């Protein structure tokens, strides 16, 4: 049983130290079910993926399996993948197309909006006389139906109906979000196939990485990684390194963004030569400019950001994923690529071709990442190092590092105060009970 | 045939290959195997053609009415979609001794049986299905195993081993990867 | 740390709706082990696994593995297969004939009655001048004893010398268990052969849907089970369906069972015309009905029963089961089939491969059955899956579905009356500590 | 020899038979492995004789006395027992899209080898003993491991496979079934 | 090459070996396999010549500047270190009923493949590579899985099965033995 | 919640009574971890393991990961295998020789000390002007450093700084150990290989084995394995038993060992011939004698012993292992093989062959140790197998079996006086919460 102020005690901002307890511990991980997985706004994917009436995609919300589909009013509604009947899986498929869905136990159907319109023997079993007439009623047997909201192609859900609305929830994190998604007018696509594959580490690891960690790709994370981009008569002794650079903490949420500034070597080792030209000269670089002028956009390289708690993305090589946890222990990638809409059909082969090679299950920057993450939760299964005081104090009283060219809260691009700013938010969303004090 | 659908059964020739031909394509195979087991990426990259393509669809999981969907189609999404270059960053890597995914490396053993050969129009060139069992273990405990089937153009070369990979389809038993990474080759 | 008052509430019966927790709560699981498994009588296979003196069948009482054991007597006798010094399974073998049982750690051997018989160097090492001078005695170390009955071939054990007899027990359910195991004065025989296999499921699913669910046949779990019969000329459009028929729930128990009417159609589909016959027509069906004189059983077809809480058969199909649970996410089946001593031999034969191709492991029927199973435990994994309220409101409150002609109480044979029983029940044995108030 | 006990070991030939044969043989395992992981049911169901015995027996444990009890013997229960009729409505269920635990179908891959070929009296009449991994794995993390000994009798025919099934014995390395179901061919 | 190290690929001859030596190494190692996975331990035992030497050494885990520390070498402690003698006498153990790790026995299957041959300066002598799977079964649920190599010395001999096995070097794809223990024959 | 009065009644020594649920109980195996494993001297390896400057060997503590490396003055030191970032694994090998430790994650790098020596960007990144000036210090963030003590080559470690030094730990056992330890002014030597592999069960069978349990190996699990080593013309008839002989059990600690007198038969078919001429007779037997002469080693054959709670070994046959715990049902043995240095090269070579024909994952003796246990633990899932009152009664209230030419309490050979003794200083190190009383 664990109160609010043992919970508080986890996680210090103030000076930087974190209980390593939140990475393993089973009951912490049930009162994350309830109190952030139960009540945050999650990525389920994108408009591309359901762009026709009765489309419908099958995704999860923490270890929930939940339908998202597209409904006749060209509107998202998501339910959660269970008959209510005896709990039967009522969509097995991945995704498609449907005009119902249909449960194989006992034949139970449902609209594409989630209502039960079919009851087999419903009038020799069910009812007297008339439907309803003996307590049974179709609309009392639905599947729950989740809150859902878009934000610029991404489709976002929330069980909580006390929770704030999508674009209060995101803070001032969405300049920092639309430097991917509001560079046309068009919008963005999702290239076809989400790519799924299973981690066993926490979901808090791979979340902050995203959040304020750039800090691994700027030391030895990833020199294997950068090498494999580099010409035949290029090694590592002869590229620099980069240390220009800041990041972003939300005033509420926990979302964090961090990325380098006039200098395109980080992602140039990732994308090539024809993306970061893409991504920084001619009319659609521009047109990016007057779509985002709370930023300097054309002057941020290789950005990581993490909207709380699990949506994460990569602005330039635009890797995007959804960490689904499956206990303490282990999580779920469910990553896709984003292409703007009216990008150039090389451009699109190249974002296609180029993640595949760097920020994939197999990718050469990707797989030195799991590694480190899956070790670290092999030794939390030790007495000693599951208790352990870990060390947040980075950029920690650290005067002079903000940027007044950014909106919100600034640090240095090697810093972890978007990472602290995660951890306080997860601290109070496990800590408050009500969203009269938690909201923003 | 090379546009066979993965879905469907590989398109074998009216009478099997000679015995000759069929030795030979497996102890290519065999040799191919050793070399990836015993973690001898130079030499095994060097049975890359220079116009290689190796790829590896991503496999969903898709009820009756919708089964041509269940592979998501070239130039889309994959978990592997390479070029010679590409490979050859991949082998950069792997020989960098800063590959953490696989340093400590993976301790790995590529069963190749189920090899049925098929003769092309092109002199010297060959469509090969197999059937394959990749058991990967590494560090303590962590053991991933990997089945299914890989489709490869072969053609004869000048080297000692006889043969180079022209293309390499993978077909992956699996829709969700189990394993944390794909830092293996197959 | 689950209230009386709490686990009540897990069931209503009265307004038909059940607490999706029931099925995957690990200390609601542990509770069962005590409350249900512990103090249940539970069918461990019949009289013809052990018909000679010594021989004996490893099985399992809950999660405690047991050895039942024919004694000198003829009586039967069940004990724990555990030895009473350092917990090692002393009898390794599936079944087969003995004159002692051995433990090979430090060799010390019982007799087939239980009996510690043989402690190796106990002159040298336990005692001084005599045989438990020095305060140890070998009829203090015997593995812990079942009470043992047997009902019309079938044998039971129950831990608790508290609980009701076998007879009581069964409450008013006897004569629908004799249309399958009274039906000659020969008994029956237990072809050899028990399959065993693994189930990712809880075991109320499987017991329910012996106790209750016909709906799941009627419908559309076996269309595909159904057409496998059929020959080449015939397909699922030319066949009926079945609509006739009733369902019985025992007045104390929790026992189930249901069965269609005047209709053969669903029993000629999984056994056949050959059994078909020799279930209605001839002296071996004339017998049968004198038998059992209480149900009209030559009107009846293609019946399922449960025993509480885990004894599960199909009368005319004459597949037997008991589900050993495995946790709150697994199950393991232990299925045999039943044929009368006295059947043809080619009737015998024909109840054997017509099971085999049906009821089975890799049957035609039994394959669709646990895959709905399965992925209902998979969805039970999600946080607010796993607190649905799930319907069980199916022929509540619904007038005039009863039937005369059958002992106890009756409902519609698509209903859910026998299965309100099985959770009620279930959750009066959860939840009152004592026989004084649970006993009928 | 036919009814050679199944925990006995294959009665090969004096000396083994020719490469041409072994060839064969072992192509068309890999053909009809083919069918089944590609789920060409209708295919493979032609590859049966008209009088097929399909028959996989339930293996037990014993101890060392009554080790002759490992096996549950003909005209008992088994885990299948078939005709070309039962195995019709096996194929009639599989090819129904009713067929609930194969839909969506699983993955499957059926690895051949340890081919050990005997001719029989009848002239192209054979018994053929070899080893199988059948990996299975299906919807999103399910995944089931068969390993064990087929003995079969095959027949020449006038197919383009050019063989017939005309009897299969099903050795799974495994007492108690460790999956949900055997819901794949053998 | 006897003394290549183990991390290293097999020394294969310039060119494979005949199609009939394949077939008789193959087809030898398929009827070893047979023996083992149906307990004929006296049979399988008899194999073995007067100076085998059978041998299987741990392998460690190390990054890339300690790579050549990866095998304990020999005559340091193993797994397997025998000779004709110490093997005959697990022989007794297996067949006495006594041995309570195989009493009941484990289900076995010897999965044989790339077997790749090299013809020794030794008339009737030969050195052998190949893959293998090890599927090991017992009791109600214990399932442990084994893949690696084996690197086999044979001799021509006037036995049945026309080979005996000189020397038997496995290497198994694990640093930690993640069964109980290694109660069944590589 | 357990209670120290309920941990105490768990264990009876008095009445030779043992609770079932020590081996299995999860809540019981968390407090091991705390109150045992986190406070009780545990051994690593040997010294010989890491000889040079630099050298290191990667183990375990129970379940946490730890560095055992040598140091510059020759001193070894212990800290945890846990950076104290992020929790990354600091060393990835098994050993070998460094001359620092540095984390692939964010490349922190610590010494051979255990300090953090080196941060990227520290000057940049973590201070203003001057390094610790913003509140971070190096000096702060070194993982967990564990107490280390030697005893005669084997290294033993220790995280509490209030339990007793080694030696003090060790009671009155140290005698026993030096049978195999202290034979000759040259040490011993660890062969090189250390044998790892997975038993799933409680490490308190192979640690109670090992400390009072001759018993198993003087009736029948090791009758196959003694026929391993018996000549064609010789069987299991042939050879005697052996009946003489005695065991010891700690003043305090639980430690235990057990030993046949005046009969090198046991020996003789473990080690064979040859060394058993080297453990008798000769100018080495004559100087052990004289090095250990508060034991008559010359008389004692196939010792067994376990220092508490899981390093264990056998004196004659020089095999030595820990138990890592893995959970209440697993294990992980770690065992190697030690000689005396100053040993004849054909004498080593003996001791290297016959420890991997016997005491090895694949030994004839071993296997059929690990069988026994295995099903022991899968028994105990039952509700009613884990609950079992266990016999421990064996030699308990026995007169007149103890022997004066033996230093502390000792028994009969066949007896659990050790083991009663092994069990109730658990039950204190689990019930008392300081040293205050625990220690000696
Ligand atoms: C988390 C994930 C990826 C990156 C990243 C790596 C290289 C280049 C650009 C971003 C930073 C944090
Ligand atoms: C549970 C199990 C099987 C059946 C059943 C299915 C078809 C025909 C007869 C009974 C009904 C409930
Ligand atoms: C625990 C482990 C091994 C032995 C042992 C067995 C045979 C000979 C000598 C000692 C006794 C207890
Ligand atoms: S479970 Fe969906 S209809 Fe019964
Ligand atoms: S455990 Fe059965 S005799 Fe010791
Ligand atoms: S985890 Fe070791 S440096 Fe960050
Ligand atoms: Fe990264
Ligand atoms: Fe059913
Ligand atoms: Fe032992």
């Amino acid at each position: 049983n664990w109160t609010p102020d043992a919970i508080r005690a986890l996680v210090d901002q103030d000076n930087g130290k974190l209980d390593a307890r939140i990475y393993a511990d089973q009951d912490l991980y049930q009162l994350e079910l309830e109190r952030v997985f139960g009540r945050s706004w999650l990525m389920l994917g994108h408009e591309t993926h359901i762009p026709k009436i009765g489309d419908y995609l099958t995704t999860y919300m923490g270890e929930d399996p939940v339908i998202m589909v597209r409904q006749k009013d060209q509107s998202i509604k998501v339910f959660l993948n269970q008959c209510r009947h005896r709990g039967m899986r009522i969509v097995r498929s991945d995704g498609g197309n449907a005009k119902a869905f249909t449960c194989t136990y006992h034949g139970w159907a449902y609209d594409i909006a989630g209502n039960l319109v079919n009851v087999p023997f419903e009038k020799e079993a069910f009812c007297d006389k008339k439907e309803g007439d003996c307590g049974f009623d179709k609309a009392d047997w639905g599947p729950l139906q989740a809150r859902v909201e878009t934000y610029k192609g991404l489709v976002f859900a929330n069980w909580d109906p006390e929770a704030p609305d999508l674009k209060t929830y995101l803070s001032d994190a969405m300049p920092y979000m639309d430097v991917m998604l509001d560079r046309t007018e068009a919008g963005t696509e999702a290239i076809g196939g989400i790519q799924k594959w299973v981690i066993p580490c926490n979901w808090k690891f791979a979340a902050e990485q995203f959040c304020s960690d750039m800090y691994h790709a700027g030391t030895m994370s990833h020199l294997s990684g950068v090498l494999a981009g580099l010409p035949p008569e290029m090694d590592l002794t002869q590229i620099q390194l980069s240390k220009n650079g800041n990041q972003f903490r939300s005033a509420w949420g926990g979302h964090g963004a961090g990325w380098f500034i006039n200098d395109s070597s980080i992602l140039l080792s990732v994308v090539g030569p024809k993306i970061t030209q893409y991504w920084t000269q001619g009319p659609a670089a521009e047109k990016a400019a007057r779509r985002v002028p709370q930023l300097p956009i054309l002057d941020m390289f290789g950005q990581h950001m993490t909207v709380f708690p699990t949506c994460s993305f990569l602005p330039g090589i635009n890797t995007i994923r959804t960490w689904h946890p499956r206990g303490p222990n282990e999580v779920e990638v469910w990553a896709f690529v984003l292409v703007d809409a009216d990008a150039p059909e090389d451009i699109k082969e190249e974002f296609r071709l180029q993640n595949i090679r760097t920020f994939n299950a197999g990718g050469v920057f990707e797989q030195d990442d799991g590694e480190n993450w899956v070790e670290i939760q092999r030794v939390m299964r030790g007495h000693k190092a599951k208790s352990t005081s870990l060390c947040a104090k980075m950029g920690l009283n650290v005067p002079n590092k903000n940027n007044p060219a950014y909106p919100g809260k600034t640090a240095y691009v090697y810093a972890e105060e978007a990472a602290r700013g995660m951890y306080h938010h997860w601290s109070r969303m496990m800590s408050e009970p009500s969203w009269d004090t938690l909201k923003p | 045939m090379i546009s066979t659908p993965l879905s469907k059964e590989f398109e074998w020739p009216a009478k099997p290959v000679s015995l000759e031909l069929q030795h030979q394509v497996e102890q290519f195979y065999y040799r191919e195997a050793q070399l990836l087991d015993h973690h001898a990426f130079q030499a095994w990259f060097a049975l890359l053609a220079e116009d290689i393509h190796y790829w590896m669809p991503i496999r969903t999981v898709r009820t009756a009415r919708e089964q041509g969907l269940e592979y998501v189609p070239a130039g889309a999404n994959a978990h592997f979609d390479d070029t010679h270059a590409t490979m050859y960053g991949r082998i950069r890597q792997k020989t960098s001794d800063l590959n953490w995914a696989e340093d400590p490396p993976s301790r790995t053993r590529h069963l190749v049986s189920n090899v049925i050969v098929r003769e092309m129009d092109t002199p010297g060139t060959l469509e090969v299905a197999s059937a394959f069992l990749l058991y990967r273990s590494r560090l303590e405990r962590q053991v991933d195993v990997f089945a299914g089937e890989r489709r490869d153009v072969l053609r004869i070369a000048d080297n000692p081993l006889g043969f180079q990979i022209a293309k390499r389809t993978i077909i992956l038993d699996q829709s969700t990867v189990l394993a944390n990474n794909l830092s293996v080759f197959f």
